[PDB]
């Protein structure tokens, strides 16, 4: 396949081809222009606080090692010897200043470099060029506010600029409301779906709630329960939808700070997310107040996804073009009292953890349409993402982004696939600035 | 056990192993038997309310953790160990069973078919609490759906049962330690 | 169990499970478990011949099942529910023993290999047959041939047996409803 | 591989290159060339006699749904959502006037049409086009005497011209007998052979059968039961072999109404076929009465396979090229007695079955000759199909097609690769004519 | 059993279930039961020198073989059928145990997670020495490391158990013979 | 990938490209130009001493069957039936003078001659021409001291030659020692490894044995004890390193000739080899003879390794890229004491077989170092084998080969992958040679 020439996303990203979701040489193609190319999630400084914490993380396929440097840093390596390429890491966190490789013992520092190896001047003498066999390091490591992105590529934009018109929404419940913590560990499960299916969910599906998770809605008594089997519409004005120029999109339902939790919890939030809006009125304005204590559905490109309040975060690693390996955190507001982090932890994973009820609906809805990009008579048919086309606005007074001021359409996906489509033709950063020029402009048109 | 020289022994499974070879009762692993057999064909069958009302105390902890992999040398990293795949009340088993039971979980059509094998049963009373049995067992549960998927789990239960309504030896504590730490099973939506 | 209720339960699985949870009798669980290990030991080292003189009735029904997967909803489609994987009178099972033991049957060469583990024994006689023992186990049966293929079943086992010939408790029947509807283990030629 | 040029099929059928078994990329050539081009078995008339009744089948790797009308028509449809490409029914056999997508919930007729969408007015207002989102239909579907074949390739032959000269030979039972009725739901099985494999057996291998099948022949009883062990040749004219232009093709041994059904179902059954034919021996001629109760072993290309009078039907559903999935059904003749219809059903099902005693005497036999053909001494090897040669003819008197007088032969090996091997190499419908114009003449050289 | 009658039976297979069909002592089938239990807790927790200091014998044969495969019909190849996967002493196996302990296993980091399932007891005393004491049964052993490598073994256990310091039984002999020919778990490198 | 041009080992042998570990299209590559190409490891004498004893074995992903010929030659074949490509032999070994296909039955002699086919007479008449359709042959099987290699291509060096300098290092224990028997069967196990990881391994690394065998060199008591954790280095000439023309190579640890063997076999080991090497020495020198008693840890390229004296042997048989399997047998002096045999086959079982805690070590290194060699980024990395560069000599008055006069460094591995990369980048065995001209001199630079 020509993948400057394939027509895989339509203009406007009204559509994609099926294949997509199936297609193990695009999976590949994508780990050069997507995984080696993009911001991925790596940690958050709560798990890894103090100098020598690390942790493994993947990035594509590749898997590194994230480390807390002795000046307060973060640097990032690949979890590979340099020797003969055993893996160093074998745990997924802990705390050391150094990693020893288990085949002929070579000692690398938390800073990536080879500070040791067995029996060196004996063997080597002074042949050994240590200076040159440091860990392969990733090139770039950057924080939002305590989240940890790492990138491959040199020439990506600053993680600030890569979020766009995403960041003015994340900023109140991510800066403003004091800071926000990872609870770890992950729940870690593999599902049958490519990483494209949770992401697109993510990022912009409103659509599906009241239908997929109509037993959950039913279940739970969470406070978007009026959605359960299609029984209601959200009125208008219930929300809006968002994307930017590198892919990150998100939904807005507004008020809605108890998210997916069952009613065991959602008093006890109400009032403190309320509490909390009032105090930030006076800081950035009522209306950002309001989005701090609104529920977003976000994906940060290519595979980094969150619902905030319900306090979901999620990684998508693929694996292979039907293989992804899910992993599940909660977020929760630094100032909160621990027993309520403690409730919060355990209800994002009760809902979307491993056992998650509501993640459970989303199975074979993602497993399927993924699989079906294999079929021979669907590698070559459209997916739709054209809800809401021709309604969406760019540089409101208000609203930043490509918005659709409606809480359910594909305004979203749109943005998503429009970026996702730019980096598979694209050899690099500049080609894709190239190939976006305009990207707002044929987001809105019609 | 000692542990400083069976050096891959925890604090925890030691504690546990030692209440098992003390006083053995033949008729005390018969009854266990029994409870856990009808409990397994009570959830085979899927029918939960009965497993809630038969088999399930009002104080239950139904917990089921996943534990980060740490170094076995490890001794100064000091964050949360585990996560709880399940960490749930009644009334939060009771949402699961209702989840269950809709006739909008499509999922659960056509509908799923399960097979537990219960094996390995060790029963102790408490110390202290001479109505508090200690059962220990392992579970494989194989779940198989939608033609071609079939899902299998391994596991170790430690409860605690106690006699409740009717005198009707009931789970007021399930905890297991999940032994794959990334599970290979697409969710772990059963109940060991 | 109240099927109204209890949504996912049928009326055969509610039917069973009533007739263990009344007279519950410790000593025929354990002549039930006895009966089901050694005719296990037997079928697991290939004793067929053996396995029909000593623990197959005259009258036996031996019978698998696959279930055509159908909506939770259904009501109107009303054709043949299941296929006969097996539905085997005692001349029928004879042809099988024959087909197994016969020198000409290529694919026993090199000589198959097989593990069962038998789990879960209820054990309750029949109320209107003083004679007729009703017992439910379940089976995991580990197939392996070739070097490397490797087969591992799956099942709930609906037994009667019936004492016979000098007084032994043989199988008079065997009902299994295959909870995998797309095998993935090259064929079904085991005896569950 | 370049499939214009590559001979992976001599002249005359006479031999294949192993490969045709192992080759993944020749199995995706295939989807193409065999699968969506050619008519596949999906299901029979008394498995969905009423309207809105309905099954799921594959197509090749595709799944269809396949529905009564209200009209009485069946139409059959891709098993694929047409919004996000979810897979609609999870179910394989029901009864509905509809199929609602589990996702968005999007809701298709029995007809396939786009009948409703959640929330249409207030989200797509009029501007989605339901008219042209209806589900991706079968084009072709057509019946031979209740058993009704699918075809995606709107260019092909209608299917009983596609049946060829084989439809003469499947008209006494087919026809004839007042008519047959397909008895599920079906065993299915994964085996790890070439769906080639098991098709090849079943059109034309009555060699195998006293040695391969010597243990169920011994043990069974059935009237075929002189050959176990290469014990005895059946006597001149104890049979024919046949093929076809399009590739069908079978083996007829005169008289074995009862097949491979043991002892116990053998007096009814030959005092049944006995007088059935005695009745149409006035209506169709002596022969063709004769037809009706000898057992024929028939492969409709491409992987649809039967015994007649056995009763085995089945289909081998391509998964990759050393994976099949197996689905076998009974097949009964309406008039008899209910009785001995369920009798003769559990006994295809004993025989040829999941547990099958005669099916799984084939499993080593198909299963290795297909993963041989992965291997790297083996690809260019040369699989022999030349017993026979030379004594084939065409065009005679009594009976058609090109036929081999005698019940042992590779005849119809030949057939079934003359035309893969003209599928392969060829673009359309118009190609594979072009190709197959001088068919016969090929199969009876020297 | 009459092997020149059941084809497909070895000696060795139809002599083992001569012992079992007769003496049937249900206490001892509980008290082989309990030894079992206990002895796969021990080993599931990686408690090897508890272990070996309670369940092993000081004169044990832990042997567990991979038998070659040979025609059914094969009469003239007289060559070694078997190899040794394990055949340790009770030294040998303190060597097995001190490399499980050692802190430089680095295999063994992050921690391993076993768990063993036994079935299928038959238990039996020796007719000659009534203080050697047969015990049958089958075990699925499940281990589980680093994230997402997950091996399942499955064997039938011949062993002798006798009476050792304390009066405590002990194992003196166990025998597997392997039913997988090519393992497919990466190695043995566990107890059966 | 272009064959002929990509650089997968650099000048001198000095590193790898990771991928050669992971990359399945290579995997494939080295079907043809490495497992068709080179000597591969069947049997011994002693499995199969008689005539008619067989036995099969793979070479490459194929299998043959390997026979005592009537004249006591040994003649190997595909294990393939020429009729329709149905597997031959289903065990592992035995005794016979022919093979029957049990699909139709075809009989092949132990010659691999077509003897029989079934109803010859009256199906094919005198058409069918047996003689042109005996089993595919292996072109070439010769014999080292018992040890029976086979080799698919008719131009291949005698296999002598083909050992090269390695011969002269082995002769001492196979030759001069009265010979050697293999003793069967072997362990059989699959790893997730490359067959080259294990391979690289035996041929010539002593630098891992401290670390990644520390608890198996502490628990065992072996002679090699002393390296546990690296706690000591060995003294300078406690041995040397050599390689060879054609890829083989080996380390020689002087005088360990009780090897891994655990303490209780020590002293009765030590005594056996002191008591031959002694009488050794008069007939072909001390230094021969005590090599014969030294550890030699040695790949015969490319995929049979050995550790003599510990007596392990090992066939790292392909599957795929990250997939072995593990064949391991013992051997033993022909002389030694029956009882003694038995217990060092347990032993070589014991540290290295199916549980062998020594190769349990093992694991984790060569299969997280096969599979990283599929991870995007390390992909085009380097495997460094520079270890003692520029040290290596050619032509020494005593050792023959390229030899580097030290116990523990990486000349095996750079004389391994120049031959690796000569065969991958020709065509034939004319353009190995000319690849090779200078083998010696790319070796010693510097
Ligand atoms: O799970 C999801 C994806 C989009 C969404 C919106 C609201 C609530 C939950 C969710
Ligand atoms: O199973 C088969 C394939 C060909 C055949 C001919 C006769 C009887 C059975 C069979
Ligand atoms: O296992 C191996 C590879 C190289 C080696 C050298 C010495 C002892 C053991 C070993
Ligand atoms: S591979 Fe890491 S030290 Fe050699
Ligand atoms: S995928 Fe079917 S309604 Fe959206
Ligand atoms: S495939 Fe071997 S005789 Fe036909
Ligand atoms: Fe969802
Ligand atoms: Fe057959
Ligand atoms: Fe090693």
């Amino acid at each position: 396949m020509n993948y400057n020439n394939k027509i895989l996303v339509s203009e406007s990203g009204l559509s994609q081809k099926h294949l997509i979701h199936g297609d193990e040489e695009l999976f590949q193609h994508e780990l050069k222009t997507i995984f080696a190319r993009n911001w991925l999630f790596l940690t958050h400084d709560s798990l890894i606080p103090a100098p020598g914490d690390y942790v493994t993380a993947k990035m594509g396929i590749d898997e590194v090692i994230v480390s807390r440097q002795n000046d307060g840093s973060i640097r990032a390596f690949l979890n590979v010897c340099r020797h003969r390429g055993k893996t160093l890491v074998s745990v997924e966190a802990g705390n050391a200043k150094g990693f020893v490789c288990s085949y002929h013992g070579w000692g690398f520092g938390s800073n990536g470099e080879l500070q040791s190896v067995p029996f060196e001047k004996d063997l080597y003498g002074e042949s050994l060029n240590k200076k040159c066999l440091g860990l392969k390091e990733v090139a770039r490591v950057e924080s939002f506010h305590g989240f940890i992105y790492g990138c491959f590529d040199q020439e990506a934009p600053p993680l600030m600029d890569y979020l766009g018109d995403a960041a003015w929404y994340l900023e109140p419940m991510f800066k403003h409301s004091g800071g926000l913590e990872l609870v770890g560990p992950p729940g870690k499960v593999v599902i049958k779906a490519n990483w494209k299916a949770p992401a697109e969910n993510f990022v912009g599906d409103a659509y599906h709630v009241g239908w997929t998770h109509a037993s959950s809605l039913r279940s739970g008594e969470s406070i978007f329960s009026s959605l359960a089997g299609n029984a209601a519409l959200p009125p208008e004005g219930a929300g809006l939808q968002m994307t930017s120029k590198y892919g990150s999109g998100m939904g807005v339902l507004w008020d809605g700070y108890s998210g997916v939790h069952s009613a065991d919890l959602v008093p006890e939030l109400m009032a403190f997310g309320g509490a909390k809006q009032e105090r930030l009125n006076k800081e950035i304005g009522d209306v950002r107040a309001r989005i701090y204590r609104s529920h977003l559905n976000c994906t940060v490109f290519p595979n980094n996804s969150m619902l905030t309040c319900s306090g979901v975060f999620k990684v998508w690693n693929p694996i292979d073009a039907n293989t992804t390996e899910v992993w599940t955190y909660a977020i929760v507001e630094k100032d909160m009292p621990e027993d309520l982090k403690r409730r919060l932890a355990d209800s994002v994973q009760r809902t979307f953890g491993p056992a998650g009820f509501w993640e459970s609906d989303d199975n074979d809805n993602m497993e399927t349409a993924s699989q079906n990009g294999k079929k021979y008579q669907s590698r070559d048919s459209d997916l739709l993402s054209n809800l809401g086309f021709g309604e969406d606005v760019y540089g409101d007074a208000v609203y930043p982004g490509v918005v659709g001021k409606s809480a359910i359409g594909e305004t979203s996906y749109r943005g998503f696939y429009r970026a996702y489509q730019a980096h598979v033709s694209s050899s690099n950063w500049a080609e894709f600035e190239h190939a976006s020029s305009t990207w707002h402009t044929e987001l809105t048109k019609t | 056990i000692n542990i400083q020289e069976d050096k891959l022994v925890s604090a925890h499974d030691a504690e546990e192993i030692l209440r098992f070879f003390n006083c053995h009762d033949s008729a005390l692993q018969q009854e266990a038997t029994t409870l856990l057999t009808q409990e397994a064909h009570l959830l085979d069958i899927q029918a939960y309310r009965a497993w809630l009302e038969h088999c399930v105390g009002s104080e239950v902890q139904y917990q089921v953790i996943s534990r980060e992999l740490r170094a076995a040398s490890e001794r100064r990293y000091k964050l949360n160990e585990a996560m709880n795949v399940y960490n749930e009340n009644f009334q939060q088993l009771k949402v699961r069973v209702e989840h269950q039971l809709d006739p909008q979980n499509w999922g659960n059509s056509p509908k799923l078919r399960f097979t537990r094998f219960i094996t390995n049963v060790q029963a102790a009373m408490d110390v202290n609490d001479k109505e508090l049995l200690h059962i220990r067992s392992n579970v494989i549960l194989h779940r198989a759906r939608r033609g071609n998927q079939v899902d299998v789990f391994y596991a170790a239960r430690e409860d605690k049962w106690k006699r409740g309504e009717g005198g009707v030896r009931k789970l007021v504590q399930r905890f297991v330690d999940y032994p794959e730490r990334i599970l290979q099973t697409h969710n772990l939506m059963v109940f060991l």
